[PDB]
C-alpha cells in the first residue's frame, strides 16, 4: 500500500499536465493539449499511404 | 547348356544397407523454450496483483 499511494499521485500529475483531466482550476496556465488545440496547431494522420504526407 | 543365375541362386547371398535406418528424433520444445517449474504435488497456487489505487 506504501508502494501504491505514492506511484498513484506520480499517475494524476502527468493527466493533469498533458490533458488537463481534473486540473486544478487555480492553474491557470493551458494543459500541453490545450495550448496546442486552441493554438491550431493540431495535426491529422490520414490514411493515404502518406501520399499525402499524413 | 550353361550354369545360370537360377543353378547358382543357392551360392547368392544379399547385402544389408544402414543408409536409410533411423530412429525417431526428439522433436518436441515448450520444456526448452519456456521457464521450467519443478512441482511437489499436484496443485500450486500463484498469487497475481488484480486492481491498484
Amino acid at each position: 500500500l506504501a508502494r501504491m499511494g505514492g506511484a498513484s499521485i506520480g499517475r494524476a500529475l502527468d493527466a493533469a499536465v498533458l490533458f488537463g483531466h481534473q486540473k486544478p482550476v487555480t492553474w491557470a496556465s493551458k494543459s500541453l493539449f490545450e495550448s496546442a488545440d486552441d493554438a491550431g496547431q493540431v495535426v491529422a494522420v490520414g490514411n493515404s499511404n502518406g501520399v499525402e504526407g499524413d | 547348356a550353361d550354369t545360370n543365375r537360377t543353378d547358382a541362386a543357392a551360392l547368392i547371398q544379399e547385402a544389408y544397407s544402414d543408409v536409410f535406418l533411423d530412429s525417431v528424433s526428439e522433436t518436441a520444445k515448450v520444456i526448452g523454450t519456456f521457464p521450467v517449474y519443478n512441482m511437489g504435488t499436484k496443485t500450486t497456487n500463484l498469487p497475481v496483483l488484480s486492481t491498484f489505487p
